């Protein structure tokens, strides 16, 4: 299970720009004095003036270059407000939208704690693409088992201390967060928590920082959070007590490709995984959710699907390695302002 | 309060640009060179330091001697003719 | 573009092309300094100057010798001779 | 391993891989400058010393056996005669 860093400091992509506003040919360029930064160069620029970084690197791959401005086709860009880099602090390690996950499958989704790297997750930041990421405060220390940048992939720690306090590291990981890694694997066929719990609060902080921090309510009445998930949703949750044989990532594939497959269940997304059996504060258990949402104007598929699973245990639990199945579901759909 | 370093077009020229103590180095791996119209630079600034010791072995010689040797020669002609 | 100043890139070397009649130039501060590689770029110039002027009274010395001074040494030791 | 400028404390270093090359290319006219120096004129400059050095070593050649030790023949009979 690999979890990919989406975001970038590549200079050739308008989102890292001031207000999305990419330097024109012939005009002025301002990265932040202060803020240390890695930006990947591909395209050639046509440039009056440039401030670069106090500190800082431009990397300038195949196809980078750097030009003086001509009048010709620059007349546009003229005098016009220098293009200023956008703030390359602002990428959380927290954030679930910045993270994208190998396992992504159709009619399959995750909860927002399971979108951030988990603790048996392989984490890469792509060297396609210049990067730099924040562990936040608090933030207690992320441990996923390799990290894999700039070419090598570090499963010791003593390599990742060495290199994250190596000015190349220093280009592109800050915040007082502790990184680290351990190279155990999950082993157990009934899964592993992602081990995110603690750090949930600042998962949904980072998660619900471009709307003031505050989650905006579910559409329907008696809605569900279920383990992990920051707002409330709509739809279905199923737990599954599982014993010794319960099989994890092939009873998430019975429901993929056996369920989902089928007419009545169209449209409808799963998210599955093994979390703890409580949000006790204390060091508890772990159970099965099956989370079940169906997105558009349907009836209750996520309930109907939810008791199809129930059903389906209560024929073949024994094989399925599942000991006891109870569900909870939303109420009724709220059409106008909450 | 430290000067950003700058690069600029200036006059229809490619200008780098930085702060009063800050400097501006050109690096290359153990393997590498800097070069201007394919001539090794190393080379060339190599060749100021062999400069600077063949003029050391020259003014050891005939020539440079603070007192020359025409100086001498010119004193002896003189009293020999006085 | 291609024809005016620009700094490139070519199979990983770093290129500096200038073009006709523009240049490419580095100003560093009042106490920056140039490094090419090891070399201190003052550092050599001091030495480039120091090395022209010692080559002029050096060449002017050379000039200055007579032409003469194996026949000069014959000439004084005939008048030794002769005292 | 690619080509990038890098600045730290606001000095700007042009870093490059560890076989690859920082090669200044210029044209007809044009000047690579470093701190108002022409880069170009000051090989020159190496190479005009190299060479007027190597005429200088020709005008050493044929001068005499070492007129060092003929400097204290002159004195010699210098307070001969007095």
């Amino acid at each position: 299970v690999s979890k990919l860093w989406v975001p970038n400091t590549d200079f050739d992509v308008a989102a890292n720009w001031s207000q999305n506003r990419t330097p024109c040919a012939g005009g002025a360029v301002e990265f932040p004095a202060d803020k240390m930064v890695s930006v990947l160069v591909q395209e050639g620029h046509a440039v009056s003036d440039m401030l670069l970084p106090l500190d800082g690197e431009l990397v300038l791959a195949s196809g980078a270059g750097f030009g003086v401005s001509d009048v010709g086709s620059h007349l546009d860009c003229g005098a016009g407000e220098p293009a200023v880099f956008r703030d390359s602090d602002r990428f959380s390690w927290h954030d679930p939208h910045l993270w994208r996950s190998g396992d992504e499958a159709p009619g399959l989704f995750f909860v927002d704690a399971e979108r951030v790297p988990c603790r048996h997750d392989d984490v890469f930041f792509p060297p396609s693409a210049s990067f730099r990421v924040g562990l936040g405060p608090g933030a207690s220390p992320v441990r996923v088992r390799s990290i894999s940048a700039l070419g090598r992939t570090f499963t010791r720690d003593e390599d990742l201390a060495v290199f994250l306090a190596s000015r190349a590291g220093r280009l592109r990981f800050h915040g007082p967060g502790a990184l680290s890694v351990g190279p155990e694997d999950c082993a157990d066929p009934s899964g592993c928590v992602c081990g995110n719990a603690e750090a949930q609060p600042w998962i949904c902080a980072a998660l619900l920082q471009p709307l003031g921090g505050r989650c905006p309510q579910a559409a329907c009445h008696s809605a569900l959070r279920p383990q992990g998930q920051c707002c409330d949703l709509c739809g279905a949750v199923v737990l599954l007590t599982h014993g010794p044989a319960f099989d994890l990532e092939r009873y998430r594939a019975r429901i993929l490709d056996t369920f989902l497959g089928l007419p009545q269940y169209h449209g409808l997304q799963v998210a599955v995984s093994k979390v703890p059996r409580s949000s006790r504060l204390r060091e508890a258990d772990t159970e099965i959710q099956v989370v079940l949402v169906e997105n558009g104007p349907e009836t209750g598929g996520a309930g109907r699907l939810a008791r199809a699973l129930l059903a389906d245990v209560a024929e073949n639990g024994e094989a399925l390695g599942v000991l006891e199945a109870t569900m909870r579901e939303s109420g009724a759909h709220v059409w106008g302002s909450s | 309060n430290l000067q950003q370093p700058r690069m600029a077009t200036e006059r229809g020229n490619l200008v780098f640009l930085t702060g009063s103590a800050q400097n501006i180095e050109f690096r290359t791996g153990s393997l590498g060179k800097i070069k201007l119209n394919d001539e090794d630079l190393s080379e060339c600034l190599h060749q100021i330091q062999k400069n600077k010791e063949d003029i050391i072995e020259l003014k050891g010689s005939a020539i440079g001697l603070p007192q020359n040797i025409s100086s001498q020669i010119y004193q002896l002609n003189s009293k020999l003719v006085d």
